[PDB]
DNA sequence: CTGACACGTGCCTGGAGACTAGGGAGTAATCCCCTTGGCGGTTAAAACGCGGGGGACAGCGCGTACGTGCGTTTAAGCGGTGCTAGAGCTGTCTACGACCAATTGAGCGGCCTCGGCACCGGGATTCT
DNA sequence: AGAATCCCGGTGCCGAGGCCGCTCAATTGGTCGTAGACAGCTCTAGCACCGCTTAAACGCACGTACGCGCTGTCCCCCGCGTTTTAACCGCCAAGGGGATTACTCCCTAGTCTCCAGGCACGTGTCAG
DNA sequence: GATGTATATATCTGACACGTGCCTGGAGACTAGGGAGTAATCCCCTTGGCGGTTAAAACGCGGGGGACAGCGCGTACGTGCGTTTAAGCGGTGCTAGAGCTGTCTACGACCAATTGAGCGGCCTCGGCACCGGGATT
DNA sequence: AATCCCGGTGCCGAGGCCGCTCAATTGGTCGTAGACAGCTCTAGCACCGCTTAAACGCACGTACGCGCTGTCCCCCGCGTTTTAACCGCCAAGGGGATTACTCCCTAGTCTCCAGGCACGTGTCAGATATATACATC
């Protein structure tokens, strides 16, 4: 099987325009975007990793490639959306 | 044992913390993995995709059509001055160009 | 109509389009032949012959675009070889 | 016994004047169709080669469009449709 | 005495080109450095090669930019590079 | 104010190098601008290494990964 | 420290034994020898993972070759890649 | 004991690239013949730089190889050039390289 | 299963062994000669071969006749060098005029 | 009276596929391949005979083909050879 | 009356005579001649059918290389039409 | 006499194929002589040849020996 | 550290003028000189060929005269006095 | 002395004469100098230069003289290239 | 040791003309005058043995070759003086 | 109880022994018979007798007493059967005929 | 006048004297095919005549190409000191291919055929 | 205008190609004599380099003999016609000698011997 | 006419090139077990072959708006000098923090039993597209 | 004349429900490496006097980019022809993709010893200095 993101592109559509829907070409388009910024992502969390003698990526290492990798405003909201997420678990 | 709550629902997401996991380890980028990467890149990755979809809608409402094609998308990743850097190398299929004439080639 | 009065339309016309342009067939054959080169006995899946095209007509409508805008800077309307020239050797290519 | 032969006036000059057209292109020399099929040339034969050795290395016949995509990135010029 | 325009010019250019030393000074680049630097951060440190570095890299983005610029202002027929050149460039190697 | 150290004939003796062989008198301030750019793009990256490393020292393997990553790898201070 | 600053010796001393090397171009060699090691070593990862593969074998070391290196170089280097290879097996 | 790089007639160290595959996490296994077609394809780009590096010292009638003989070998071969093209060497310099337009 | 396929050959590498050896040629005779020479008439025969039937394809006809061969000895520049004081009888010759003898 | 026919017959059919070959054709094949055997054979056999070996073998045949061929042809009679023996062995 | 110019048909003939692979002299005569030299060497010789044929290939062949050299000879001494002299120089060069 | 029935027209279509488009008229016997020389000496060969196998009938391969041991070789007849 | 420069004007003028007149030479173009070095390569380098493969296949480092006989006689162009 | 006449005493002399002609160290050096392009650091005995040279002057003399023939046949007494080449073609190494 | 036929051409010129003295340059020339003579003698007689599919070299194949090899005048008082030696070896 | 010599039985200088020896390493045949190296010495000592007369002739035209390579030369290109049986040959030191041809000799 | 030829010496390994084993060639007889022999007829080709203009080759003209002669200069040839790479020989032994045998299926000679070619003819186009 | 090349179409045959029998030349398992792959020595002659020598290498002036060109002409070969003869096809004869066979032998390869022919090594004188 | 870089002889001082101790990285050998090589299959989607009509492609016309070759011009920047300033050098001085050794415990690699979240499939019904006509630019 | 806009037809794609199975979850041990504590010794920052190479401001001269002008020729807009693209129907079989058996290849482990990496050395390659030649404009 086939493994997809088509499912979680489609739940995300439907919480900022409920009437829309979305062609598989266009599905398509999201569900190679999505592969990409992971593996690079991933790809500089690995060498950050690598260069400190460190064993480990932890949560340091993610969020210092998202402020390499993306732009600045996107990383400011992308940190503080990570920073939420993994307080909020924290909490749990 | 106590009832399941996906960690997904732990963290308030919908992207599949279980499956970024699992393709961390699996991707070899490095011999351990600990708990807070997954769920920080889940939420990035989800943060993206809403932005993206946002903006497609919106080009989508301006074409008075009910659904998203790649036109809307070249659409919105071109007009966002932000989203045209991270994706400046990318070419997407049928989505064609912003109309861009220079000043010089039209009449006075 | 006067000169260039259509050319207009058309740049409206097609930038406004979604479209492939070049003929499937011929593209198709030329793709078969350069291929004979580096092995005989190749096939093609239907989708890579589109791919390729796809491939192919983004690259060039980036290079006319560069043209282009080389044409504009030598005081130019016309695109000419040179501009092509200089567009490709500023690219590295 | 079957062999092609050379197919490259196959890509119409009507063709590259519509393709030249999504560029926004008003005016163009007619030296500009010869010159414009010898890169579109040289650009396939790269693209093509690259994608064969992806082919062989993996001993098929047929050449897929994940060989095209994977050459294309390879190359930096990466093609979103097509999956992977 | 006088020499006529371009030819010392000319002379420079071969030297330049023959000779291999970092033509940038050491001690105002290294301000330079530590005044940008500290918006990011106050009170950094630097190590000595750092800097050379650093001024290794400046100087030869500079020498390929105006490289670039020179094709650019040949086409034109002209033989002075304008800051349109410069401008032009960037914009199609794609940073602009 | 230390970007007036990079001098106009520092700036020229690189266009010379560049094979410039006229230089209109507009270029200078330009050039500032786009080497202060450069700089900044790339000193971003070299003190977000410095920090993940905790460190309170730059070090130069620091500006060869900042290069490295931006795609303009160097030979010669490391590897 | 670990170091190639033996074997570009003993390579120098076959091709020219009268000439000597600067420790700077020496540190430029090891470079050139860490940066050709991780294309090589991407490229071989990454044709192993296409084909849902494990291992990496002479194959994909041969494919990355050949990929990466202009076509002169390439058959040179294959020549000698699988001559040292039947020498040793 | 023998080494294994002599064994393959080969200068450089067949262990040592081989224990750095294993521990680069490249893949969970490698393949007994990898290591040695590695070093020699290592040794080969070696070899072809020093060459041109050394006849361009003798063409100064220097003995001692320094880094503008690097840059003059990179820059005057048309593949090396394209396989190191994204690549700055520090002290290297230039080729001198006017355009013919400016010329008298 | 026979040396022939073996070495992956068409040709009699048990037939060649043997006229290596009864032709007096050398009082001893190893076992790498008859692979390898076996192999390189293989070669030689279907090098010529695919250039006559060429010209046989040319011709419109299904078979190869001694025409077809002379054409293809004589145009392909090195095996005229191999061949250059054999005569193939039915053969004839490649058309020639020489460019003074014409209007 | 042995011949080779049957054997160029097959190599016919790997080449060229619904072409046949008439016997005047199939007769100077015949005496083609007679005419190369016999070269092949004395020129090694001199080779064995001036270095006072007693024996033909491989490297003999090796350097007949180098000497009695052009060069582009013993090149890939050369890779053919070769290649079999390699793979026999 | 219709009448081709001189040597209009002898290019037809040269075009002709190329194309085909016919054997050009009279059989009966040269069997005769080849049975008038062999009564020399020996008498009550007899000839197979085939050997007559080899023959005729074979002087024939040396016929036509020798006329081939003929003509080099002849163009070399700006003529058109070969005489004697082209003979015997081309037989000396050969060595014959 | 039978050196006579080697016609002119016989020596015309000859020099037509080897592409000779015209023809002194004093040619004729001078061919009639080379070709009698050459046929002697092939003849000459082929009856030692069949003298030592003490055969009376000339075969083939006499002649495709002769030929050979002249050194222009004849495919086509066996051998 | 050595390579040879090319030696083309070694043989001298003078020594093709003495060779020629051995052969009957009254008179000689003076475009005949290069035609001569041409053909006389041409000629070096079919022997030497032949000779360096004997040099090989005995395993021998240095060149040995009769090489060059046998190069002559595999050519056909036996030479007495050297060997036998 | 007019045109010839010392040629013609040139002729008679090295007719006579049967010293080599060739400079021994020059053709020497051409030697070293093509064999290392099959193989560098070659070896040679100093008979073997000595038979290359012979074989070469002999090749040579044997194709001055049948372009002289080739030379008297146009009628001309001075030879010319063409005569090479076509010498060289009728004796079929062309 | 080398083999070389230099005693026996001294023997033959001394009873041609026992005044003259020979140089070894000369003797070596003889010398390989005789082994390629010798060399091509000997290869017509094995393809004159082969062709009638015989095993041995008899005086016949030695006479056919030297009536091949050698133009008409030589090879009439060679033979006469072969069979003349053989003649007096058998008798 | 004594041993007289083969050549000396047949009347000939050279020796029939070593032409048997070279035969039989030869390889030229599985067989050889007993008259062919009387045979084939008696050939070559006739061939070496014809070639040594004339070089003899020649060395007393130059009133020589020592026979040297132009000798040879002049006895080889001189007789039409030789010429014919060496033309295939180049002789050391050996050098040419005095040949002009007759169109060159002046009027 | 000086050293290459022409002679003299030791000695060892190549040849000769004799007996042996067994198989390549000489022999007598046969078969039969393919070679030499004769004959008819028609009709392709060769032979003999005509017409004539395009070729071979004999002549005058001409301007330049290189043969002959000199002063400059350079490096090929000579005698020599020096070394040591590798050519050439002795010793060890073991990797391998010559030669046997029992076995059997790959390639040759034969019959049959059926369809690709060749033989046949008619109409359209090229080219002189 | 109209002659020859081309091209399109139909008839029917004899050659290539398939199947078949079958037998002899390729295969596998095997021993063992050896010569050639490797180890070591050692002493030739090849390459590097020094100074001296002057024969030959080199550039130049210059003079007229030679190759290339235009022109003519006449005679002989090419293109065409009518006659006629022996080539070519095909049928019927028949017998010489190529090609095969079974018996036989006398010729040559193999072996041990021992002794002397001629091949290194020392010499000096008379041809150059 | 006269200023630029090239080349020759000499000093001298430290970077290269060598030699030493020794230790931790590699090699020799045996072990366990699973990633890849293999033989056989299915079937789909690729390449084969045909008709017809009609969009597309091709060939010609007309011609005036573009490319680009020319003369003019005034100012913008290369060249050259005297003034002045601070980058580079050798040095004294310190101590922040970079780099190593020691302790131990917070945590994440890997197992297992469990089960419901996401994929492949059928169905459909209505949003889109295909179609056409009349108004406006 | 072309773009726009308003209206009708009907189909094949998105979207719902459905089965279901395999990849996520929870409870758990334990080897460790990395968080913290302490040391200590490098080299970075701070400060001093000396040096003179470089930087700076200015004069000035003419070479260069920008402008107006012309012209001719070549594609752009339009027409008629014609050809092979495009659609769609019918064939069929090669090779992508899946599977069950098997093995021989590589990771894991202990060893011990020597390769090469710190630490000590010194000399000859080079820079530097002085001298001066001839190439260039």
């Amino acid at each position: 099987r086939k493994e997809s993101y088509s499912i979680y592109v489609y739940k995300v559509l439907k919480q900022v325009h409920p009437d829309t829907g979305i062609s598989s070409k266009a599905m398509g388009i999201m569900n190679s975007f999505v592969n990409d910024i992971f593996e690079r992502i991933a790809g500089e969390a690995s060498r950050l990793a690598h260069y400190n003698k460190r064993s480990t990526i932890t949560s340091r290492e993610i969020q210092t490639a998202v402020r390499l990798l993306l732009p600045g405003e996107l990383a400011k909201h992308a940190v503080s959306e990570g920073t939420k997420a993994v307080t909020k678990y924290t909490s749990a | 044992r106590a009832k399941a709550k996906s960690r997904s629902s732990r963290a308030g997401l919908q992207f599949p913390v279980g499956r970024v996991h699992r393709l961390l380890r699996k991707g070899h980028y490095a011999e351990r993995v600990g708990a807070g990467a997954p769920v920080y890149l889940a939420a990035v990755l989800e943060y993206l995709t809403a932005e993206i979809l946002e903006l497609a809608g919106n080009a989508a409402r301006d074409n008075k059509k009910t659904r998203i094609i790649p036109r809307h998308l070249q659409l919105a990743i071109r007009n966002d001055e932000e989203l045209n850097k991270l994706l400046g190398g990318v070419t997407i299929a049928q989505g064609g160009v912003l109309p861009n004439i220079q000043a010089v080639l039209l009449p006075k | 109509y006067r000169p260039g009065t259509v050319a207009l339309r058309e740049i409206r016309r097609y930038q406004k389009s979604t479209e492939l342009l070049i003929r499937k067939l011929p593209f198709q054959r030329l793709v078969r032949e350069i291929a004979q080169d580096f092995k005989t006995d190749l096939r093609f899946q239907s989708s890579a012959v589109m791919a390729l095209q796809e491939a192919c007509e983004a690259y060039l409508v980036g290079l006319f675009e560069d043209t282009n805008l080389c044409a504009i800077h030598a005081k130019r309307v016309t695109i000419m070889p040179k501009d092509i020239q200089l567009a490709r050797r500023i690219r590295g290519e | 016994r079957k062999v092609l032969r050379d197919n490259i006036q196959g890509i119409t000059k009507p063709a590259i004047r519509r393709l030249a057209r999504r560029g926004g292109v008003k005016r163009i020399s007619g030296l500009i169709y010869e010159e414009t099929r010898g890169v579109l040339k040289v650009f396939l034969e790269n693209v093509i080669r690259d994608a064969v050795t992806y082919t062989e290395h993996a001993k098929r016949k047929t050449v897929t469009a994940m060989d095209v995509v994977y050459a294309l990135k390879r190359q930096g010029r990466t093609l979103y449709g097509f999956g992977g």
